[PDB]
């Protein structure tokens, strides 16, 4: 449509995405400490898991 | 016995004249060679499924 | 005149907003053996000489 | 509140178990006659354990790998030929079939004409995979430990 | 100094069901609302009882649920209303799903949001608790889902392992397939409590999709009578077939015991599944069948955002319902498919019939409404 | 290659909407089952006590259990008693604790007939056919040594010797035991077996019925009364000129 | 939303009887059936063919699967 | 129609099939030689001799 | 429930093996002897 | 004064010494308040020597 697009929300995206980022890099490693994530616990070897 | 005076009469009915009259039709064409696979099943399912319904419709008053 | 001209039941059943709801608890008798007719006359009917108590008197007497 | 509220609770319903010793530190018997196999009680489906005793010997090597679909073959996986234990999954369905039916020596799948073989592989369709791997470590003389 | 008007429990439910503004000509399609209430609180009373008899044990489980049936006092008539309960809740939610799709009420944007998560949550409660009876179809049918949940690259493996127990099939086994299958329909209930306070902001869609603030009338007495009167017919056709025909709708495979030493001919799930079943082996994937799956439930999130016509409702609007029972009557053909063997013409009528179940609603709906548009000069 | 065939529905005396069982041919359908199976089959999950009131009396049954005596637990002054049957008695299994009963039954296990008529796609009607419609193999068909051909088996070949003839056993009513009489005989038997509430259900789906003969009349017309105030309405446009 | 609160109106009156002036059914097979018959002439042409459509498919897909198993 | 649902209620929970066809009654005469007496663990309450 | 706790698994295994106990039935016989195979309770000092 | 943020945020501080205590005696003494005699299992045929409710 001709709604959305122009220079207006796409500069209120230039502020956003360090935003969606660190909310999508939040989803990210903020998955995997709640459902035991054994595949990406072994990425960071420093935290002992599980015992 | 009533299966046998039942199951005799039911297979006089003009629908179980063609479903066997074709079974030694091709009866006599298995063993004609002695390496070949073509059953015989399919032209007694046809008959046995004509006959065996014309055995249900009379069969439960000759007995009990 | 000529309509039914018998006794009006509305001036003391059901307009009760409460008969509303107490007609699960006031209005809840009266007719169990009223229909002991028709249930346990018309199975017993189409039923004649299968059940247990049509059966029993052979092996009921020595 | 999370790493001791959550990531505790899974573990009475996890791969953590409910008896000790169950069947990864249980030696098993001979309670096994050479010829036939038949059900057992954990790991889920009947994990048939094998004495082939000399024989299945050729029959694995006989048939090569070209219209084979999968290759998996028992040269890696178990370690000296006498030696297989089956899985009861299949991998479209979930089938094993009544043991010891067939023409070749293998399996009579009875729900769409399949064909299995002893050791785990499949002539016919529509089975995309072969039948999965167990578990296990041989170490000693007799003991068999799979887990 | 009314009592139904400043008491502070009474106040709610007069304001909801009492002295609401309900339209005048709301037809028979909204009776279907009440019926799923009726039908959730059944399942729930019929459910507690099973639950007090049941054993959860791979050894122990088909022989839990014959014990009610053959020595439990009335357990042949309260387990056979449960069975035949959820094919009621199923056909109500059909009917549901497609008046709100005829006569525009998506358009209520959290209303209908909340909708699609309630679908989501019956669908998944009905399925773990057929795995419970544990017979020849209650195990081949685990094993088909699990198949297709181990095929997510990243969390699909280690996830159809934790709800197994950690192993195939023992005692530990069939323990979170009940215990998921007891908590989620008190979710389905919370759900539906904040789906009608969704619907209090606006009031109710009526049939001409016009708004009908200058001719309403209060819910009680026009439509607490009329609500009670289908809730009777309802239970009339409910208790016919538990004591005329309990065994119509079920399956006789699911009387023989779970073995997987022997194979059943066929794998066929209840009615009201089969409809995702013919959609599932019509794409010869793991990957693109877990995905055809998901895609024709949450393809209900987008029907606010296609719509392109000047008009809320489909009464006036003829070329539009023209196309909306060519997608009634193509659920019908995904129903009888679901249920064959795959066989030669069952495939190709089961992806022939897959693709237009998305083209009706993605790609021709919104087009034809714009000729509408055209036709009467926007 | 080879087909499915179909059994042919018969008239039961069960197949009414109102109908019941015939309670004198589970009586003769439980001797059926008592002296021609239960040697190759069983049924854990049918009592002795569940016939008093269906088929015998209750001391009918009573000494009927006695025939049989079954093994029970550990005591003192023995290891394992010996004992005559109780009422509380299923019906004692054919091979007990059986590996492999394949071996009395050449490479085939023969299934529990508790719910055998609930598990098949023809009900009773299946078994009837099953049971009157042996025949011997045709023309191309190979055999087993142990396998007979039926046409109404699913691979047409069943490991199960043709049970019943003429006169197998003789009633104790003078009934002729002829094939197809001892055969309805354990088709209204194991109709029972898998179904016991069948007559239970149909005389209470009669006391519903004509409660809602009274109770649907009855609230269809507080609905009409009701909204014959909007039913009878009038409307009038009266704009200034 | 309350009743004294909806919309705006003017001109516009109303005359309604009592439920116990009036019989309970006025007409009911003599206006019933040509009232329904006037519904049914209108949208069976909307809702009918999709569904004759489902039927000639299924009497096509039953008469090639009964063909895929003999000769 | 009001009852149908909770005049099958309180005759629900008293025990069905298993129960009163032995706790009815159970026959357990001459159990015991003369001059010592054994205890009954059944009856629900117990039951001496 | 002692590996861990007072012994090693062999010597577990082993002082199983000390008691023959009697596990079910069986085709080809009954009553079948059998050692402890660790799944094992304490020995009863009494039949009844 | 509004309950945001200065009951919320009190009554935290007082659910934490709860499970403090609770946890206490899950950990500590967890058979502190309970009987013995639960622990042997229901036999009218022996007598206990006392009745007692928590
Ligand atoms: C192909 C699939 C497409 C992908 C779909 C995802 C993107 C959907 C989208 O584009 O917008 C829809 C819309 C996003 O809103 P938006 O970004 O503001 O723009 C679109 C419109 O404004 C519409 O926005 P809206 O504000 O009118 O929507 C109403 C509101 C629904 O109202 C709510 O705010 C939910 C609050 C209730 C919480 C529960 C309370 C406790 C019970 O939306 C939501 O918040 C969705 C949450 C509903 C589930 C909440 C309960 C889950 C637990 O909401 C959704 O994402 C729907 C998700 C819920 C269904 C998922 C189905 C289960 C899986
Ligand atoms: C049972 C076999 C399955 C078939 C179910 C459908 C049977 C119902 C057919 C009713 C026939 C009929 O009379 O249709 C016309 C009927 C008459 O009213 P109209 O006059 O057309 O409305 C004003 C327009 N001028 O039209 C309607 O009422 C439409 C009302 C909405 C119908 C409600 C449900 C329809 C079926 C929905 C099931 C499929 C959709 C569910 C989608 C789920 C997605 C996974
Ligand atoms: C001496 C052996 C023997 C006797 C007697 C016997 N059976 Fe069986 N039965 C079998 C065997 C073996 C099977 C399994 C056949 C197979 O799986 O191939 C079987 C299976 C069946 C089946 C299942 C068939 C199917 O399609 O699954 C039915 C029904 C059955 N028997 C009924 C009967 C009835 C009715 C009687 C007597 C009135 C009877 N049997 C007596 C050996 C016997
Ligand atoms: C447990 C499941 C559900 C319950 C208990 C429920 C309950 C109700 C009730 C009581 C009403 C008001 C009466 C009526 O208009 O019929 C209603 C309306 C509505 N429901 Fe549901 N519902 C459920 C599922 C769904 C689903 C799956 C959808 C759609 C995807 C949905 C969408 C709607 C809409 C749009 C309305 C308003 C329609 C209108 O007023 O025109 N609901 N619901
Ligand atoms: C809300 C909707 C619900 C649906 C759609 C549903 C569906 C089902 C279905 C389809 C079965 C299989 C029955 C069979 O095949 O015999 C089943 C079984 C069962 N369900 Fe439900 N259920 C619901 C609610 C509940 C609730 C709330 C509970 C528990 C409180 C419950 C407990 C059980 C139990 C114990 C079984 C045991 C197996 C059996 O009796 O068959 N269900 N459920
Ligand atoms: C709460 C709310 C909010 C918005 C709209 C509507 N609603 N739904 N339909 N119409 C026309 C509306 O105005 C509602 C009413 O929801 C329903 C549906 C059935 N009942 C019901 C029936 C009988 C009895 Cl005794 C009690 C309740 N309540
Ligand atoms: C394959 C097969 C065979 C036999 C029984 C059953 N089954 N399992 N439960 N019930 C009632 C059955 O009929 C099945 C499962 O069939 C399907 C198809 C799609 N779903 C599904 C869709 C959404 C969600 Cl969220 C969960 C599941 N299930
Ligand atoms: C005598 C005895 C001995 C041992 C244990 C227990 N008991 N039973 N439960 N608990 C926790 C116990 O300690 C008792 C019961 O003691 C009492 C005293 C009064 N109530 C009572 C009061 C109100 C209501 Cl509504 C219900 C019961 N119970
Ligand atoms: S094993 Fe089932 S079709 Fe292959």
């Amino acid at each position: 449509l001709s709604r959305f697009l122009g220079p207006r929300y796409r500069e209120l995206a230039r502020n956003w995405i360090p935003t969606a980022s660190m909310w999508g890099a939040v989803g990210a490693v903020g998955l995997v400490w709640a459902t035991d994530w054994r595949l990406i616990l072994d990425w960071v070897p420093y935290i002992n898991g599980k015992f | 016995d009533p299966l046998t005076t039942v199951r005799e009469q039911c297979e006089q009915i003009e629908k179980c004249i063609k479903a066997r009259e074709r079974l030694e039709l091709c009866d006599q064409r298995v063993s004609s060679r002695s390496q070949t696979e073509e059953d015989c099943t399919e032209e007694l399912f046809d008959f046995l499924h004509a006959r065996d319904h014309c055995v249900a419709h009379k069969l439960f008053n000759s007995l009990k | 005149a000529a309509p039914t001209l018998t006794a009006r039941l509305y001036s003391l059943l059901f307009r009760r907003t409460s008969t509303f709801a107490l007609t699960i608890a006031v209005g809840a008798l009266f007719f169990e053996r009223a229909f002991d007719q028709g249930a346990d006359a018309i199975y017993e009917h189409i039923n004649q000489g299968k059940l247990w108590k049509h059966i029993k008197h052979k092996y009921e007497n020595k | 509140a999370a790493k001791n509220a959550v990531s505790q609770f899974v573990s009475s319903m996890s791969a953590s178990a409910d008896v000790l010793a169950m069947s990864k530190i249980e030696i098993k018997l001979s309670d096994i006659p050479e010829g036939k196999n038949m059900a057992f009680k954990w790991r889920g489906k009947p994990l048939f354990v094998r004495h082939r005793t000399k024989k299945e010997i050729d029959q694995e090597a006989a048939v090569e790998v070209s219209q084979l679909r999968d290759p998996q073959h028992d040269l890696e996986r178990v370690k000296k030929p006498e030696w297989v234990i089956l899985i009861g999954v299949c991998t479209h369905l979930g089938c094993v079939p009544i043991a010891n039916a067939g023409d070749f020596g293998g399996y009579y799948c009875p729900c769409h004409g399949s064909h299995y073989d002893a050791s785990g592989r499949i002539r016919k369709g529509p089975a995309p995979l072969n039948l999965e791997v167990p578990t296990y470590e041989f170490t000693s003389d007799d003991l068999v430990i799979v887990g | 100094t009314n009592i139904r008007k400043s008491h502070p429990l009474m106040k709610i439910i007069n304001n909801a069901f009492i002295d609401l503004p309900a339209p005048s000509n709301i037809s028979s399609w909204w009776n279907f609302g009440s019926l799923l209430g009726i039908c959730l609180i059944l399942q729930i009373l019929t459910g507690l009882f099973l639950a007090m008899h049941y054993t959860s044990d791979t050894t122990t489980a088909f022989s839990s649920v014959t014990h009610i049936c053959r020595d439990v006092n009335y357990g042949w008539v309260i387990r056979y209303l449960h069975a035949n309960g959820a094919s009621m809740f199923f056909i109500c939610l059909f009917i549901h799903v497609g008046r709100g799709l005829y006569y525009g009420s998506y358009m209520f944007l959290e209303t209908w949001n909340i909708g699609v998560v309630l679908l989501f949550t019956v669908m998944a409660t009905a399925f773990m608790g057929y795995v419970l009876p544990w017979g020849q179809m209650s195990f081949w049918g685990a094993t088909v889902i699990t198949n297709l949940l181990s095929a997510i690259p990243y969390i699909g493996t280690d996830l159809v392992e934790w709800i197994w127990g950690g192993f195939s099939v023992d005692k530990a086994t069939l323990t979170r397939f009940f215990a998921f299958h007891f908590i989620l329909p008190f979710i389905i209930t919370a759900l539906a409590a904040v789906h009608l306070l969704f619907l209090h902001e606006t009031g109710s869609n009526n049939p001409t999709g016009i708004s009908s603030d200058m001719d309403k009338i209060p819910f009680h007495p026009y439509y607490t009578i009329k609500d009670i009167l289908g809730a009777l017919f309802m239970m009339l056709i409910l208790l016919i077939l538990v004591l005329f025909s309990p065994d119509l709708l079920g399956d006789p495979d699911n009387y023989t015991p779970a073995n997987p030493l022997n194979t059943p001919p066929h794998i066929k799930p209840e009615w009201y599944f089969l409809f995702a079943y013919a959609i599932l082996r019509s794409i010869p994937n793991k990957l693109g069948g877990v995905l055809a799956l998901v895609a024709s439930i949450l393809i209900l999130i987008l029907m606010p955002m296609l719509h392109t016509s000047k008009q809320r409702s489909m009464m006036f609007r003829p070329l539009s319902q023209c196309l909306f029972w060519m997608l009634v009557a193509d659920l019908i053909t995904l129903t009888w498919i679901g249920g064959q063997p795959v066989e030669h013409p069952f495939i190709i009528i089961g992806q022939l019939a897959s693709i237009l179940y998305f083209l009706i609603i993605l790609v021709l709906m919104p087009i034809t409404s714009i000729i509408e548009n055209n036709l009467l000069k926007w | 290659t080879d087909l499915e065939l179909h059994a042919p529905s018969y008239p039961w005396s069960h197949r009414g909407l109102l109908s019941s069982l015939d309670h004198t041919s589970i009586r003769r359908g439980f001797q059926v089952y008592k002296q021609v199976c239960s040697s190759c089959h069983s049924m854990d999950y049918v009592a002795y006590r569940h016939l008093v009131g269906v088929c015998y009396t209750e001391e009918e049954a009573k000494a009927l259990a006695e025939e049989v005596e079954v093994q029970d637990g550990p005591n003192e002054d023995g290891e394992m008693f010996m004992r005559p049957g109780k009422l509380s008695d299923y019906f004692p299994k054919p091979y007990p604790n059986p590996e492999a009963a394949r071996a009395a039954n050449n490479g085939a296990l023969p299934p529990d007939l508790s719910y055998i008529v609930r598990a098949r796609h023809g009900g009773e009607d299946y078994v009837f056919s099953l049971l009157t419609g042996y025949c011997e193999p045709p023309t191309g068909v190979s055999l087993r040594e142990g396998l007979y051909f039926n046409p109404y088996f699913p691979g047409q070949a069943i490991a199960m010797a043709p049970p019943i003839y003429n006169e197998v056993l003789e009633f104790d009513d003078g009934t002729p035991a002829t094939m197809s009489q001892v055969a309805k005989d354990v088709c209204t038997f194991l109709r029972w077996a898998s179904e016991p509430e069948h007559d239970h259900r149909k005389r209470m789906g009669l006391k519903m019925l004509m409660m809602m003969g009274l109770l649907l009349p009855l609230v269809y017309a507080m609905k009409r009364h009701k909204w014959s105030v909007l039913k009878s309405r009038k409307l009038a446009y009266r704009p200034p000129k | 939303r309350e009743f004294g609160h909806l919309t705006r109106m003017r001109h516009v009156i109303t005359y309604s009887l009592s439920p116990f002036e009036q019989r309970a059914f006025p007409h009911y097979f003599t206006k019933g059936i040509p009232n329904v018959l006037r519904r049914t002439r209108a949208c069976i042409l909307r809702v009918a063919p999709p569904f004759v459509v489902f039927y000639l498919v299924y009497t096509w897909g039953t008469q090639e699967f009964e063909k895929s198993k003999r000769k």
